[PDB]
RNA sequence: AUUGAAAUAAUAAAAGGGUUGGGUUUUAAAAUCGUUGUAAAGCAGAUUUGUUUAUAUAUUUAAUUU
RNA sequence: AAUCUAAAUAAAUAAUAAAUUAAAAUAAAAAUUUUAAAAAAAAUUAAAAAAUUAAAAUAGGGCAAGUCCUACUCUCCUUU
């Protein structure tokens, strides 16, 4: 009786945002709150030196944004190497601190900005990274005392 | 069957039979003892975690939530929490005797008190218990810094001593300049609220009134003399009372051989 | 929800034994690249007298040397051994169970009654093909049972599944050799870490999954034969360096047809195209005709 | 809110146990049911007599 | 039926004939006739011979009447009422014809997650059976059960055996009397009245639907299949339930639901095993094979037995209601070894 | 005595939910065409004495400060 | 983004027992309920949605007989 809901666990564990012209994501390039939180498998690139694929890193977690607070969102991610060497396996899941995104995430400040290809590190359940060096310039958003005290904070910023 | 010694009941043991911090803070004693445990369960005492180690003795006329945990332990841990050759350990219910009846009920004559002040050494300090209570002695009392009495080696010992079969004993403070010449003032002025003094034991001695008393006492002599120290100091000199009768032995006695000559016919019975 | 028999095979042996009570001739469908994971736990104990017609299929692909051994030993335990390779097809195993019983069998009482044959082994390995070729061809071509076969159901058109009681399959007529079913105890998915191995190895249970990765056998293939020769022939066969220094060269060696999106100045090419091919191509023993198992040349 | 109107799951006015078996008016709107003592569907819910406390057992 | 009134005529046993004398008894209600007549059985003992039918029947004319407790006696007919004395034998009559220390009296009673004065819901630890496996040795429930007795109750019993290794919620009736109503709560479901989580490692098919399985234990555990989409209707008993992938892992693993209309073995694993042949996490019974924990980045040392299932009993929804007219639903917390794979995960563990 | 038979697998018509038990559920072009609610009757100098409240969450986190 | 107003002209279709109603709550009949009863206070108009009203005593299993079906040894009037 009253089939209240089905899978009603998507909204546990995502951000959904109606839209109804007041509520609604937007392209980003607007202010903060850009919109898209990339919630599905979406390929991230590895930028860390390890066999990660540094071209294909599959997701896990249906959301990733700032304006959607990477800064505590134990975002899980399945590595999915396309090849490695022929030391990470092809199979294993390693939570990220995500760098950046192709997605043009607007900041407080006005300051848009978009890379090349959104990329991110594999870090592990103590939250420390997992590699040595890093090969990539990582966003603003990571500078909380969550991804810091581990992460080497690699190089120039944005 | 506990063939290890990190399991919580074995580090309970430990953390019972030779800290003494965390022994108040929960309020139990370690008791070792075949024979000496029922000694106390005959009065009604119930251990709260007999280990029985494992193996051939097991009396069992308690069991039946004998306050249960009935352990059996192996040899090994035999070994290493229980310093002691027994096959039957326990621990107990710490009991407590009240810090002011040394103040009021200060009864007059038949007032003989021991002090018992130095870091002191368990096996001698258990004794002294036994044998103090064993002639009904008043007011046992501790020092600045001498071993807790229900130390597993002091209740080893004591041998029932500890638990009111007889014992009035006390146990004292720690006071500022980490010493304890604050801890006379409090209480042994007021023991010498009811009259006399004494200041045998001590490996020196001075006045050494030395075992020369003449008349049966003038019975009805209401005041009545205290213990004793172990080490030489003048700490016993400071105090207020002008009483100084450091006694000595006679023969070529040394260290712990002087007191139970002493307090065996220095207790109560000047009677003869 | 349509599994199989599942639990260990070794309380499917008091159960066994009152199904050898009533047999005459035990009979087994292995595989000549697996001697003895393919065989019942019990093939050591099971009856240790019934005359067992155990056969080896796919024998072409296995080695000979250890065929030999494999050949006299219960050729000296009096139980018999017959090694195919499958190419000239069952029907010349047929053939055997026409022959290897006119030779053993126990005189029949009664002139025409029955061998009652107790089949055993893997169901994929060919115990189901040989009862099913068998099964269905008597329908036609009728000895026993007595109706007009008209009672079949619709969509049957055989019935290994929820029956399977009292069903046999006649395989011969004059010397009635009939053959029972043996409702599936084999392979029971509760084996062993290797035995999968071994097992996806030989193309039997053939399933690559996320339960056992092409990496996952293909190491083993690789780590099996560390002897680089007739081996590293195939590798050699692709234009491989002969020796293969370990597991990343040999396969992305053999990219040559395998890869996926790469750049034209950097390709990344596709190792798992080149897994199924190392892996699938020696299930045709084509890369080496060489078993797997140990062969204790002690009792076991 | 304040003018209230939060109604339980059914329920207005429950009587004394009087034993296993309490009342309760369920007033919602109709019923159906059963009966333990005589099982006939008997819609009647202004009053449904509950065993211990079970809701499963009734009348 | 019709053979059990049969013996019943043909049975001498002492058939106790009592008659209704004029004074004390004729008008007497049968209930009492009985019970101060035969002090031995309870008087529950006695309602349930009255009305069951191996009763104690009242004998006036040519035949039996058979009578509810309350039928009164008749005006001296000598109407004998007839009363079972000997029923051991075809009739098989009816039902009433170490210590536990603290660390234990305590662990049972954080095990506690709603009591009033007819039930008891506990929350099970994953890998304490509940039926003793090695007679004198396993610590299970059963047990452990005279420490649910709070407030004096006499001994809990337990309504329905969780498995070894499932973890999760348990129910304990406090009462005889509640235990028999406790039963249509449990057998045979329609619709669902309990919730299993887990992990199976492999995204299955659909993320709705259900299951049904015939399954078949052959001794020893044989664990039939579905072999008859209808039944073989023999040795055969189905299993079904209603399956929802709540969350799933992208492509290796899922986390569901599952919804047990029915009560059969291991139903909850074996059908999960083979929704997919993705087997739950750490179930080396049925799947368990694949690898040992199936070789993921969780803790992975001795694996080959290190990983418990994940398999919980989450929700049970008693039928005892709450003040608010809501019935009553028990949440029992999941265990650190699915709070620990659902964090390291990052799902909201709904407690 | 006076035709004798076959799960004749599908149809039909019935019942039914110690022999005995698997099934649980309700529809496929809707001018709305009655109520319904939603919006509306186009500039009112001006909210809101009293009607009526789809209004809706109170917390799973991270990092501090004693 | 792009195309499909309205008004003006022209005009069909299925449907139609009528209501004095019809908001909203709430119990009462082999009954399935169209009504009636208490208690309420429910305004016109246009537009747009389809929540309710106007289109079968059914779906699925488990049993047993029947028609359909094949088969002839014994049946009836075949004609050719």
């Amino acid at each position: 009786g009253n089939p209240v809901n089905k899978t009603w666990f998507r909204h546990n564990l995502i951000i959904r945002r109606k839209g109804s012209y007041r509520s609604r994501w937007g392209n980003g390039t607007e202010g903060y709150g850009a919109g898209v939180p990339l919630s599905d498998q979406v390929k991230l690139h590895c930028v860390d030196n390890t066999n990660c694929k540094h071209v294909r890193l599959i997701a896990k977690a249906t959301a990733e944004r700032f304006a959607h607070c990477r800064v505590f969102p134990a975002v899980a991610h399945r590595v999915s190497v396309q090849r490695f060497k022929g030391r990470v396996k092809p199979g294993n899941i390693y939570w990220v601190c995500l760098f950046t995104r192709r997605q043009t995430n607007t900041r407080m400040s006005g300051l848009q900005t978009n890379f090349d290809r959104n990329t991110c590190i594999i870090m592990n359940d103590q939250r420390v990274p997992l590699g040595t060096r890093v090969m990539y310039c990582a966003g603003r958003h990571v500078n909380h005392k969550y991804h810091l005290k581990a992460v080497v904070l690699a190089n120039f910023f944005v | 069957v506990i063939d290890d010694v990190n399991h919580a009941l074995v580090q309970h043991f430990l953390k019972l039979s030779t800290n003494d911090k965390y022994r108040q803070a929960r309020q139990m004693l370690v008791i070792g003892g075949r024979a000496m445990i029922e000694e106390l369960c005959r009065a009604g005492h119930r251990p709260r975690h007999l280990m029985v180690e494992c193996g051939k003795p097991i009396p069992e006329f308690l069991h039946d939530r004998r306050k249960t945990d009935v352990v059996l332990v192996d040899r090994s841990v035999s070994v290493a929490v229980t310093p002691g050759s027994d096959g039957y350990v326990g621990d107990f219910a710490i009991p407590t005797p009240p810090m002011k009846e040394k103040l009021i009920a200060n009864h007059q004559r038949l007032n003989r008190v021991l002090v018992l002040d130095n870091i002191e050494d368990p096996g001698v300090l258990g004794t002294l218990l036994r044998t103090a209570s064993g002639y009904q002695y008043d007011a046992i009392i501790a020092t600045n810094h001498c071993a807790d009495l229900y130390d597993h080696r002091v209740v080893r010992a004591a041998r029932g001593a500890h638990f009111q079969t007889s014992v009035p004993i006390y146990t004292l403070k720690d006071e500022d300049g980490d010493d304890v010449y604050g801890l006379l003032n409090h209480i042994v002025e007021r023991n010498n609220l009811l009259p006399l003094c004494y200041i045998a034991q001590a490996d020196a001695a001075g006045v050494d009134g030395e075992t020369a008393g003449t008349q049966t006492g003038f019975v009805s002599s209401p005041e009545a003399p205290v213990g004793r120290v172990f080490r030489s100091s003048v700490v016993g000199a400071a105090p207020v009372p002008l009483p100084a009768p450091r006694q000595s032995d006679s023969s070529y006695a040394a260290s712990l051989s002087r007191e139970l000559a002493s307090v065996s016919q220095a207790r109560e019975e000047l009677l003869s | 929800g349509a599994a199989w028999y599942l639990g260990h095979m070794q309380s499917a042996a008091n159960m066994l034994a009152d199904k050898v009570k009533d047999a005459d001739f035990i009979l087994e469908i292995r595989d000549a690249r697996l001697p003895f994971t393919t065989e019942n736990p019990n093939i050591r104990k099971l009856t240790a007298g019934k005359p067992r017609l155990i056969i080896f299929n796919k024998a072409e692909l296995s080695n000979e040397d250890s065929n030999r051994a494999i050949q006299e030993y219960y050729e000296r335990n009096g139980a018999f051994a017959l090694f195919t390779s499958a190419r000239r097809c069952w029907r010349d195993v047929v053939e055997a169970v026409q022959r290897f019983t006119t030779h053993i069998l126990p005189p029949l009482p009664y002139k025409t009654v029955a061998h009652v044959g107790l089949v055993v082994g893997m169901p994929n390995v060919g115990k189901s093909t040989l009862i099913n070729s068998l099964r269905l061809a008597h329908e036609y071509q009728f000895h026993r049972e007595d109706f007009r076969r008209s009672r079949s159901p619709e969509t049957v058109s055989i019935t290994p599944g929820t029956t399977r009681g009292m069903k046999l399959v006649p395989l011969s007529k004059d010397p009635p050799v009939v053959l029972y079913d043996t409702p599936g105890l084999t392979l029971p998915g509760c084996f062993t870490k290797e035995s999968g191995l071994k097992l996806a190895a030989c193309g039997i249970i053939p399933t690559n999954d996320v339960s056992l990765p092409q990496g996952m056998v293909a190491r083993y293939i690789y780590d099996i034969l560390v002897a680089s020769g007739s081996s590293e022939h195939m590798a050699e066969c692709l234009h491989l360096p002969r020796v293969p220094i370990s597991f990343d060269d040999c396969v992305a060696m053999i990219c040559e047809r395998s890869g996926t999106s790469g750049q034209t100045e950097m390709g990344n090419l596709d190792p798992v195209r080149a897994h199924r091919f190392f892996v699938h191509d020696f299930i045709m023993g084509n890369l080496g005709k060489i078993t797997l198992d140990v062969l204790p040349r002690r009792l076991l | 809110a304040a003018a209230a109107a939060a109604a339980a799951a059914a329920a207005a006015a429950a009587a004394a146990a009087a034993a296993a078996a309490a009342a309760a008016a369920a007033a919602a709107a109709a019923a159906a049911a059963a009966a333990a003592a005589a099982a006939a569907a008997a819609a009647a819910a202004a009053a449904a007599a509950a065993a211990a406390a079970a809701a499963a057992a009734a009348a | 039926l019709s053979l059990q009134a049969r013996e019943e005529l043909s049975r001498k046993s002492n058939e106790l004939q009592y008659h209704v004398v004029t004074q004390d008894w004729f008008g007497q209600r049968v209930d009492d006739f009985v019970t101060q007549h035969h002090p031995e059985w309870d008087y529950e003992t006695v309602k349930r011979l009255v009305q069951q039918g191996h009763i104690y029947r009242y004998r006036k004319n040519g035949k039996k009447r058979y009578t509810r407790l309350t039928d009164r006696l008749e005006f001296d007919e000598l109407v004998v009422v007839p009363t079972a004395s000997f029923w051991e034998r075809q009739l098989a009559p009816p039902s009433g014809v170490f210590h536990l220390s603290a660390k234990t009296r305590e662990m049972a009673q954080e095990m506690v997650l709603f009591k009033n004065e007819h039930v008891i819901v506990i929350n099970k630890p994953s890998g304490v059976p509940i039926m003793p496996t090695h007679d004198p040795l396993a610590m299970n429930i059963t047990d452990l059960l005279p420490a649910w007795r709070y407030t004096n109750t006499q001994t809990p019993v337990i309504c329905h055996n969780l498995d070894t290794e499932t973890s999760g919620c348990v129910v304990l009736a406090r009462s005889a009397n509640t235990h028999r109503m406790l039963g249509r709560m449990f057998v045979k479901r329609v619709v669902p009245n309990s919730v299993y989580w887990g992990f199976a490692v492999g995204k299955p098919p659909v993320n709705f639907g259900r299951i049904r399985m015939h399954f078949e234990v052959q001794k020893g555990q044989g664990g039939d299949v579905i072999v008859a989409r209808p039944t073989p209707t023999a040795d055969s008993k189905v299993g079904i339930a209603e399956f929802v992938v709540n969350a799933s892992a992208l492509e290796f693993g899922s986390f569901i639901s599952f919804y047990p209309l029915t009560t059969r073995r291991h139903q909850e694993r074996i059908m999960a095993a083979h929704a997919l042949r993705a087997p739950l996490l750490g179930d080396a019974k049925y799947g368990g094979e694949s690898a040992f924990p199936h070789s993921l980045s969780l803790f992975w040392d001795p694996a080959r037995k290190d990983v418990p299932l994940h398999l919980h009993h989450r929700k049970i929804q008693l039928p005892y209601k709450n003040g608010a007219g809501e019935f009553v639903c028990v949440t029992a917390p999941l265990p650190p070894h699915m709070e620990k794979t659902f964090k390291r995960l990052g799902w909201p563990v709904d407690a």
